DNA sequence: CATCAGAGCCCCAAA
DNA sequence: TATAATGGGTCTGATG
RNA sequence: GGGG
């Protein structure tokens, strides 16, 4: 009924690794690796393809997808060709395919033998934006990629190599995915950066520092200026459902009835001037306002549907204007229109 | 074999090999099968008895199970268990559901509305009204299972600027945020093939989600934005009590042309 | 905005129902905002809490299936058995729609084995590939739990 | 609330007082033109200021978000004829 | 005997 | 990208 | 937290 109590139960299930089988599950990793390479080149197929089959099989037919990278797709019907063109091989070549196949096999031991490291790491994280759980699985992501990486010769224990990709992927994801507005991964570092920094200033000045001071302590390139929008762009957004706030916020796109009568009521006596007018003379005015496309042609491009040249048109339209000048004063209706 | 050449156990004659002082032995409930030549079945196959292991077809399974093909020892190992296929979460519910034929299962509950006790024609009777329910509307009970969840318009759950120039926004969103970013790392954990205990744990954090977003609070914890314990309002919660949609806004809303003063 | 588009390449009523092309954003009223669904394709499928925790659960009582059970295969603590594949577990066969909690999953999916460590250099009292019986010593502080193929993990000597 | 210049809350008492007195329009009115059918609160004022008496109203846009936030959970509310054919109350904006 | 859903209206200033 | 690090912090009434 |  508590999920990170059910998951610290899954995980107890798995024994940890002794140096040995530490050593030895690392070994068979690295070996089935090359021998998904060397097995592409007899095969002259995609390594990423081949290796993919070989998931298959091991996990078994619960799962079994289109893999995006690769081009083939991975229904039963396609891995059992790539699975019977690899059972195809001579003795000496087919004892690759044992080889990858014990590889993955022995990289999911591996994988579930150390998700108890990655969770005494996630706990420290806790509070940063995403939940225990969240941490968890991006630090389990990490861990998948300390398995493909680690190289087992080196001589050092596979905790100290994890431990760098699983902070990795954790810290990643608080800096990815905690903000509703999310803030690129070096934006985030600077705001951290400020906020640091001027945590120390207020620790040895007894009184929280103004923009000038953490400028100063930021360093070169920094004013004043910057520090005051680097936190106005570092405001996350607060709750419309705030004990409700959200009751307080009038609605400001669509338009109120006021708004629509009197937008309805320019319209009405402007039309009224597209008739003293005429046809073409009420149309390069439309062109040129911007009535049509919303866009404001020039008297050059307005030439181009009616023939004349930027010097007819001017009359064209000032002679327009001037003869609406003088519907006004008459009518006298368009003034309050402001 | 070693890290580097030297510490490398070079047979210097010609003799035979004994092991002694094991780190630990492991026991195993399977079946060995020495082979010669090459063998058929590649480690991880799922065989039943009368399989064909290795040799072109001389050696086979008695048992039934899982295929470990040993190098070092030339053996074909097969570890006694079946292809069973048992299922978790909504995946296996949805199955099911599909697998009912709803006109069947009421031939056979109204064959045993003629039974006595109370009991048992109490409770068939419970399960053909679901069942009639299904029968008569078109409905489908595999639709009680999500695949595509919807979204609410943006407009019913803004993000506006206030005043201030700060934002304000509705619960849904980081709700709906909450749930893409445990699809998306769920998609990632399958394409990577991560293990069973990974990809079981994202699933229950995926079904959490869609549970926080359509009645947060109904089962376990109240999901809450850090640092405030109030829960998020999830879809139920706008929708019902006195201050729900039905009751604050379509049996009562407030009005223009109105006033009050003091009389 | 009422007609027009992202990036502002058509921004008027002479163009309604044109999907841009640089940006994609079709032009019309931008009321559609409160009205155009939009939806998440899960990667395995979820189910709808009401129909599961309204109570009596209506796709419990559908598949007869007691609150608990439901939790239990939703939240991932027991499978359901959807084929038994001639399965037996502790004698009865696996019959289908049973509940199995995650040790007899891998007793019948994985088969069963176990580990015992022997202290440092103490040897062995049988070799390796042999059959054994439950109960029969391993080493001189070490018996079987259960019958099986032995097998060496790494001889310290050779 | 005053300071927001708001309206007054018409609750479910007063609906009630309005149908036993039978008030059927006054009452249509107070559930749309006078609150929130868009369509009818703008032309009702355009209407008044133009001295032609009110409009008949359309639909509270209030149902609209109840009936959109139903598919947000899965639930598919139609709104029908009398013979059953499905009527479209958000006027082809939301089809494709 | 456990779990869930109910528990009056409208208005103000605050936040 | 490599010391090692491996399990958290009231109050009543209806219904199974 | 006040009003009725
Ligand atoms: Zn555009």
């Amino acid at each position: 009924s508590d999920p990170v109590r059910q998951y610290l139960h899954e995980i107890g299930q798995v024994p940890l690794l002794t140096l040995e089988e530490e050593v030895e599950l690392a070994r068979k990793v690295e070996e089935g690796m090359e021998a998904i390479k060397k097995l592409s080149e007899i095969t002259g197929l995609d390594p990423d393809l081949i290796r993919e089959v070989v998931r298959a099989k091991i996990l078994g037919s619960a799962r079994v997808r289109h893999i995006p990278g690769l081009k083939e797709t991975l229904d039963p019907k396609t891995v059992e060709e790539i699975d019977q063109k690899l059972k195809s091989l001579p003795k000496e070549h087919k004892r690759y395919l044992h080889i990858a196949r014990e590889g993955e096999a022995a990289r999911q031991h591996l994988i579930e033998a150390n998700l108890r490291l990655v969770v005494s790491i996630a706990k420290k994280y806790t509070g940063r934006g995403l939940s225990f759980l969240d941490l968890i699985q991006e630090g389990n992501q990490g861990l998948i990629r300390a398995v493909e990486k680690f190289e087992y010769k080196r001589r050092f224990k596979f905790s100290t190599y994890a431990t760098w990709w699983i902070r990795q992927a954790i810290n990643r994801a608080i800096a990815d995915q905690a903000r509703t507005i999310r803030i690129p991964v070096h934006m985030v570092e600077t705001i951290n950066k400020l906020s640091r920094t001027a945590r120390q200033l207020q620790q040895e000045l007894g009184r929280e520092p103004t923009y000038e001071e953490i400028a100063e302590a930021m360093g070169p390139g920094w004013d004043a200026k910057r520090v005051e929008e680097t936190l106005k762009i570092a405001q996350e957004p607060v709750s419309l459902e705030t004990p409700f706030y959200g009751d307080f916020i009038p609605d400001e796109h669509l338009p109120s009835p006021v708004d629509a009568a009197t937008q309805s009521l320019l319209s009405e006596e402007l039309e009224k001037a597209l008739s003293k007018l005429s046809e073409r003379e009420a149309m390069v005015l439309k062109l040129r306002k911007g009535l049509i496309d919303g866009r404001e042609h020039t008297l050059e491009e307005v030439g181009a549907f009616f023939g004349v040249t930027r010097e007819r048109i001017r009359q064209i339209e000032n002679k327009a204007l001037r003869k609406l000048k003088y519907h006004e004063s008459r009518t006298r209706k368009l003034r309050d229109f402001l | 074999a070693a890290i580097d050449p030297e510490e490398e156990v070079i047979a210097e004659a010609e003799g035979v090999v004994h092991l002694h002082e094991p780190a630990s032995i492991l026991v195993v409930k399977a079946r060995v099968y020495p082979f010669e030549d090459d063998v058929e079945v590649s480690t991880g196959d799922r065989v039943a008895p009368g399989d064909v292991l290795a040799d072109g077809g001389k050696v086979k399974s008695d048992v039934y199970g899982r295929v470990e093909v040993d190098l070092v020892r030339n053996v074909v190992r097969v570890v006694e268990s079946y292809d069973i296929d048992a299922r978790m979460g909504a995946e296996a519910i949805q199955q099911l559901l599909k697998e009912l034929d709803l006109e069947a299962l009421e031939k056979e509950l109204l064959e045993e509305m003629k039974h006595p006790s109370r009991a048992r024609r109490a409770k068939a009777r419970k399960r053909l009204e679901v069942v009639r329910a299904f029968l008569d509307s078109g409905n489908r009970p595999e639709w009680m299972i999500l695949e595509a969840v919807p979204v609410l318009p943006p407009d019913l759950r803004p993000m506006v600027q206030v005043d201030g120039g700060r934002f304000a926004t509705s619960d849904l969103n980081d709700l709906y945020r909450r749930l893409i970013n445990r699809n998306n790392r769920l998609k990632k954990l399958l394409a990577q093939g991560a293990p069973e205990i990974i990809i079981r744990n994202e699933k229950r954090m995926l079904q959490e989600a869609v549970d926080a977003l359509l009645d947060n609070g109904r089962r376990g914890a109240p999901v809450t934005n850090p640092g405030s314990d109030r829960p998020l309002r999830s879809l139920t919660d706008i929708l019902s009590g006195k201050q729900g949609r039905f009751r604050q806004n379509l049996l009562g809303k407030r009005v223009d042309y109105s006033g009050r003063s003091v009389i | 905005k009422d007609y027009e588009c992202a990036c502002g390449k058509y921004k008027r009523q002479r163009f309604e129902g044109k999907v841009c092309e640089r940006c994609g954003v079709e032009v019309t009223k931008s009321i559609v905002r409160r009205y155009r669904m939009g939806h998440i394709e899960l990667a395995t499928p979820a189910a709808h809490i009401w129909f599961v925790k309204d109570v009596p659960s209506k796709i419990g009582t559908l598949l007869d299936l007691s609150a608990t059970e439901l939790e239990q295969v939703l939240y991932f603590s027991k499978y359901i058995v959807l084929d038994p594949k001639g399965a037996i577990l502790n004698g009865v066969p696996v019959e289908k729609r049973q509940l199995l909690t995650d040790e007899e999953y891998r007793e019948l999916r994985y088969g069963k084995q176990e580990t015992y460590p022997l202290p440092p250099g103490v040897d062995a009292l049988v070799k390796d590939g042999e059959e054994v019986v439950k109960g029969q010593e391993l080493a001189p502080g070490v018996v079987s739990r259960l019958d099986g193929v032995a097998l060496y993990r790494f001889p310290r000597r050779v | 609330g005053k300071a927001q210049f708001g309206g007054q809350r018409f609750g479910e008492m007063e609906v009630w007082a309005l149908e036993a007195y039978g008030a059927a329009h006054t009452l249509q009115e107070m559930l749309t033109l006078k609150s929130d059918d868009i369509e009818g609160r703008n032309a009702a004022y355009e209407a008044i200021i133009k001295g032609e008496d009110v409009p008949e109203p359309s639909v509270p846009e209030s149902f609209r978000v109840l009936v959109k936030e139903l598919q947000a959970l899965a639930l598919d509310v139609q709104t029908l004829d009398e013979k059953d054919n499905p009527v479209d109350i958000f006027e082809g904006l939301a089809s494709k």
